[PDB]
């Protein structure tokens, strides 16, 4: 990947934001001061192995420091975004260099679950203590650490489910995993940190907030869990109650059934015999049935002109586009075969 | 408690040989840490963080492995290497160590330049006479004293050590000294100092009493 | 620039405590790295025993937990080793040494060593007796001289030749232990030209018994 | 008489996450005795996986701290073990089973044991052909008769002769994979004068595709 | 993480013969505890705290050991104690077992009780033909089955299972079957099913289709 | 060692003296002197008191046992050999009672010469309730503290202390470790304490306390200091009196012995015979006070003229101290050449 990553810093008691360069004799370009131009040092190495594995020639991913304050020397926060990967990490001073103390990483910060599904958050982190820390230990270790699991609720946040001596929260029958790498009594540690949803409905999409709780430190990352789902599409034809054939006009119901996104849903009419043709006369769709599981259905009526007899053997068919579908998109067909004369 | 092992007791090989030695643990450690102890020395830190050569380390020698299987590899055995290697790690509570590989360093057979030495009289006027002898710079170590006073062959009261090597030579030396008591030893005169090697058959010396 | 020295008495009786002290110069015991005791068994057998960190914390081989107490003293920038009623399978080369609090780092410092024994003891001073080639000797290109070191207690006693003025063509062979006595010999070579000028003289040390004597190597009779 | 039940799906697709319960009886699993479970790999190797205390309070394996996840459900008596992410490494009988919390104390109670496998798969229900000699086979006063069971997948079955009735002379030879199909035999002998007059049939149950089917040993004219 | 190593792996015994397997652990442990399991069920417990023997296990076992090294003696072997054996440990965080020793029972040699089956109806009618062939009751587990067509001994469709040991019969049991295609079923006439054992030479059985 | 053991259930409360009925302890016997409240079947699974019984010397008389309440009960056994307490809680008719804590010295009366050091041991065993395991994410022994009392009557003086060393006083250090960390089971200890160059001054009794989440074990040491007297023996005289006035007055110097009390000197003459005890006047000087605590003292003999008779002869002051052998150490002095003209 890329050995510079270009920045910016702002200021969060506001009421600004300046450049910044990050090296993961260097490349000068003076266009910063010896403030925000950092030079990173990562011996946990979950830093360096993020932008290794980058995609080759990807886009440059978004980014931004701030002032962070250990709360119950200077302190950097470096908050990386990208549709490849979502990064948390802490630097610490002595171009000016720095060293990474906390880094809370994600490969997969867009998960795409199908409704009815388990969802898998997945995430890890490294940590490189002082010499403070282990000096003072007795029988010296990998330090406890929390995992907290929050989805924003587009103006509040509901705790998930959080690895704990017993105080959690475990809502949505969703359960938290977390474990260092290894027990080693010295370096940095490296950990792993997993999210299963059961049965995921789409009242659960949106923003994961995940949160892992050092001792005095804080890491944040963020996901967006989307959930997606296809229809189920049939052609079925006849119309009303208690109606004389030919009374209303022939018409052509195809019915999507048990879809979630409920956008962009193309409904499309054609007659397949002699060749393809896109279908002739009167369409339209219906109005949104809103289910309980989260999902909708739709109806595309089409009235069609009278049955011709060259058109016998000749099938009616509805094609649909979706973002739960494929570029071919899903189709459903009613042959004329011994239902031509209602539609003639 | 990991416990490490090293493949070979002794490894021996010739100056300019390209040789490996291993090192086994019994759990998953990060890194392993190699030492040289020199006898009479104190071990020194070798190689660090498994493939890392301590400042002054010679560039022939090299690290590597990973989880429970580690190895040490000299690109090119000289003489100034003959010791023994040990590995660390400190992946559990109480950090061990491997067992050591002594690497012996095969050489051309020499012959040693045998010297015997007389009772001192500081040592007569105590009540003891000892009859000291050396063999000096020979290779192929395995070597045999047969000690000889006027005639016969004495089996008791023969003690005698080794050198562990060298770093110049590669070669051995060992001092045999038959010790006695002043009433039992001027009751002899003649006291023959033999030895017998690899390299030719029986280098005699041997002193008359005065 | 950084170094360690241990100190202590070679000799303990059984059932007593020992108490060994390390002394570091070019670096300070307050600052960073931990400061560790490692003992050599006969056999070369190294085994970790503790300890003192730079915030005076400490930590223990599980199996001496009970009987093991690593001090320091900062106004001196010494460390100490204390192992309380010591037995026979204590007798060991102590070793002081440095190590970092990251898993990458190694023992990058160690001691000379300090050798220990255990006994019932009844320290001997030795007795160094001249070794000089016999009065028929073929006196070729090569003078070969001597010394034996022969009943003394506590393990130790170097032995050097000229004070190191003499340090090539030295063989300093081991000591024997027979009965509760050990016994050990040297020797020097040197061109049959320059035995008869200048001097020869074997000097001997015993720290346990606080003696340094020097043993000129004269021609016999 | 405080036994265990294992009860399980017995197939799991890759990537997903499997769900096992232990049902216990004759005791409270609130009182006393974690609550473990264990796992016997193909090639008879155990490993120990974790355990909910009693009063909560799970301990793990640190191998599979990062995917393991032990609930109990005190109102049933039941506990439950979750495992997330399976692999072809994962497939193995899984057991629950009692500990005391001494060290004299041994796993004193064991399940019966689910067997657990991790495939594509698509689970098919078996076939179950009847097997009779020929027309024209030499007579001996003690005949032989089996049953052939072939078609099925997920993992085990079993096969019962005369609802337990038949229990001597009865020999179930284990499976074997073709494709994606398991197929084992199993053999019944049984004296010459009690057949043809008075039943011998073939009872083979399978779970997971929930099958359960009986098979009448008679002709071959 | 101790491991436990257990010695005989496999070891055969005459019913009647004083039989001892070792457990030796990495470390120090307490107590060792140990395990009867057979085939198709669940390990029973055997013994606990090294050598105390749980409730129905018969008086001819016994354990005993300490610290790092420990043992099972059955004093005179028996039929129905053909099974695999496993110590475990819980003195570390992970409690770990050993890998096992199979007692194998040692037997007079017995020959093979044989018969051959023709397919099911049930089986045509789907479309496919599987002829078994069960070979039970002998000793020497060694034992080859040729299934000879007229001659050639026809391979690329056929698949036999074995049986671990019985526990009273101290036997093992066989069954080879050969699935064929209906085409190739009834294109044939002959299906034999040969033997191979250390008690005799030859053995066959055979069926005819019409 | 023995089998059973013969106690005392004492009480206290009333205040009107300690009331105290039978009781035994079994390591069953119908016990009708006994009320089966007393006659306890006691279960160790540490196997601490236990074990202190079957070391116990052969031929031994019975130790001093009384139970106490803490319906805990507390076991107190004193012995020249050991000190040993215990807990039990319950659960013809036996109570039924089980061992949780026992701690246990085997140098209740530790004797230390002056200027050595002195090294208190003791050893700890602890049966935990199954409610402690049920509770413990990665389980095992749990951290104990342990600390050294020197009691005094004035104030409670602590001198050293397992680490939660935040005591460390007169240079002295704290040893304790459990045996091992094994997950499960009860666990046991030891606890060693060191004083290095004992003075007079840390004479007294030493409490040993293991801190155990909520338990307390507790035994007493008595450590003694002792020093054997050098004995000498020498003509002398007084300073501020008249020249040649003061009879001739032998001088027997005991020199740097602690235990000031118990020391007497005494006179013989020996040469009818050997045995005669000296005859004349006799006085004791007083205590010379040393740095280190121990002190000096001279005796004083005014014996009659020597005759030529008694030449030959010698006097003798014979020393006798509890730090000293039964026959005590002796000096003299000959009377022959100048000390008969002395005397
Ligand atoms: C979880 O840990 C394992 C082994 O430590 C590692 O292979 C895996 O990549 C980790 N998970 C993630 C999402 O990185
Ligand atoms: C504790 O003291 C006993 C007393 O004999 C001793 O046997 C045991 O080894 C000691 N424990 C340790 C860990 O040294």
């Amino acid at each position: 990947g890329p050995a510079v990553i270009e920045c910016w810093f702002v200021e969060d008691a506001s009421g600004a934001k300046r450049p910044g360069a990050l090296l993961l004799e260097p490349p000068p370009r003076p266009d910063l001061d010896p403030e925000l131009y950092l030079s990173v040092h990562d011996p946990a190495g979950a830093l360096q192995a993020a932008f290794r594995r980058y995609p080759r020639g990807a886009p440059a991913p978004h980014c931004e420091m701030s002032r962070f304050v250990p709360l119950p020397g200077a302190w950097l926060m470096v908050s990386i975004s990208s549709p490849v990967l979502s990064l948390s990490s802490l630097l610490r001073p002595q171009i000016t260099m720095a060293t990474v103390v906390l880094t809370v990483l994600t490969h997969t910060p867009a998960p795409r679950v199908r409704l009815g599904q388990d969802a898998l958050l997945d995430l890890s982190f490294a940590y490189m203590p002082p010499t403070s820390e282990a000096a003072s230990s007795l029988a010296p270790g990998p330090p406890p650490f929390g995992l907290e699991w929050r989805r924003q609720h587009l103006g509040k946040g509901h705790l998930l489910l959080a690895a704990t001596g017993q105080m959690p929260a475990a809502q949505e029958g969703a359960v938290a995993f977390a474990a260092w790498d290894d027990d080693e009594p010295w370096g940095p540690w490296t950990g792993n940190g997993t999210f299963w949803l059961p049965r995921v409905q789409p009242f659960q999409e949106g923003t994961y907030l995940a949160t892992i709780h050092l001792p005095y430190l804080q890491g944040q990352v963020t996901l967006e869990l989307a959930v997606y789902k296809p229809p189920k599409v049939s052609l079925m034809p006849a119309t009303l109650a208690r109606a004389a054939p030919g009374e209303a006009p022939p018409e052509l119901l195809c019915l999507v059934s048990h879809f979630y996104p409920s956008g962009g849903l193309e409904v499309e009419w054609e007659l397949r015999g002699g060749r393809s043709q896109k279908a002739e006369g009167q369409r339209w769709l219906s109005a949104l049935r809103h289910h309980s599981d989260g999902s909708v259905s739709l109806s595309g009526h089409l009235q069609p002109p009278p049955v011709t007899t060259e058109q016998h053997g000749a099938r009616y068919a509805c094609r649909i586009h979706h973002p739960s579908l494929p570029a071919s998109g899903r189709s459903a067909e009613v042959t004329l075969e011994g239902g031509l004369e209602v539609l003639f | 408690q990991i416990v490490l092992s090293q493949s070979p007791a002794i490894l021996s090989a010739s100056p300019g040989e390209k040789v490996t030695m291993t090192c086994r643990a019994t759990s998953s450690v990060s890194y392993i840490h190699w030492y040289q102890q020199k006898p009479g020395s104190s071990p020194k830190p070798w190689i660090y963080a498994t493939s890392s050569l301590t400042s002054g380390v010679p560039v022939r020698f090299s690290g590597s492995g990973s989880g429970t299987s580690y190895s040490l590899t000299i690109s090119r055995v000289e003489a100034e290497d003959a010791a023994t290697y040990y590995c660390q790690q400190w992946s559990s509570n109480p950090p061990t160590f491997g067992g050591g590989t002594k690497l012996e360093i095969k050489r051309a057979d020499a012959a040693p330049t045998v010297s015997i030495f007389p009772p001192s009289s500081e040592q007569l006027t105590s009540g003891g006479a000892s009859v000291v002898c050396f063999l000096n710079n020979f290779y192929p170590k395995d070597i045999n004293v047969k000690w000889k006073i006027d005639g016969s062959e004495r089996q008791n009261g023969v003690l005698n050590s080794w050198t562990d090597q060298d770093s110049k030579d590669s070669t051995y030396s060992m001092s045999s000294t038959l010790t006695l008591t002043k009433d039992e030893y001027e009751r002899h005169n003649s006291y023959t100092c033999e030895a017998t090697h690899k390299t030719s058959t029986s280098p005699i010396v041997k002193s008359f009493n005065r | 620039d950084v170094q360690l020295q241990e100190s202590g008495p070679g000799l303990v009786i059984p059932s007593q405590s020992l108490s060994l002290t390390c002394t570091v110069t070019g670096y300070s015991i307050t600052t960073d790295y931990a400061w560790n005791w490692i003992r050599q068994f006969p056999g070369n057998r190294l085994e970790w025993m503790g300890y003192i960190s730079s915030s005076g914390v400490t930590v223990y081989n599980p199996s001496l937990k009970s009987r093991i107490s690593i001090t320091r003293d900062t106004s001196k920038n010494q460390f100490f080793l204390q192992l309380i009623s010591v037995t026979t399978e204590d007798t060991a080369t102590y070793y002081c040494a440095r190590r970092g609090y990251y898993r990458y780092d190694s023992i990058d410092y160690w001691g000379q060593g300090t050798t220990l024994t255990v006994s019932s003891a009844k320290t001997t001073p030795p007795s160094v007796y001249p070794l000089a080639p016999g009065s028929a000797a073929q006196t070729n290109s090569m003078v070969t001289l001597g010394c034996l070191v022969k009943g003394y207690f506590p393990e130790p006693v170097t032995v050097t030749w000229n004070s190191g003025s003499l340090s090539s063509g030295v063989h300093t062979f081991p000591a024997v232990l027979q009965s509760d006595l050990y016994t050990l010999s040297s020797s020097v070579t040197v061109p049959s030209s320059t035995w008869p000028s200048e001097t020869v003289t074997c000097n001997v040390a015993h720290p346990a018994s606080s003696t340094k004597v020097d043993k000129k190597i004269v021609p016999r009779d």
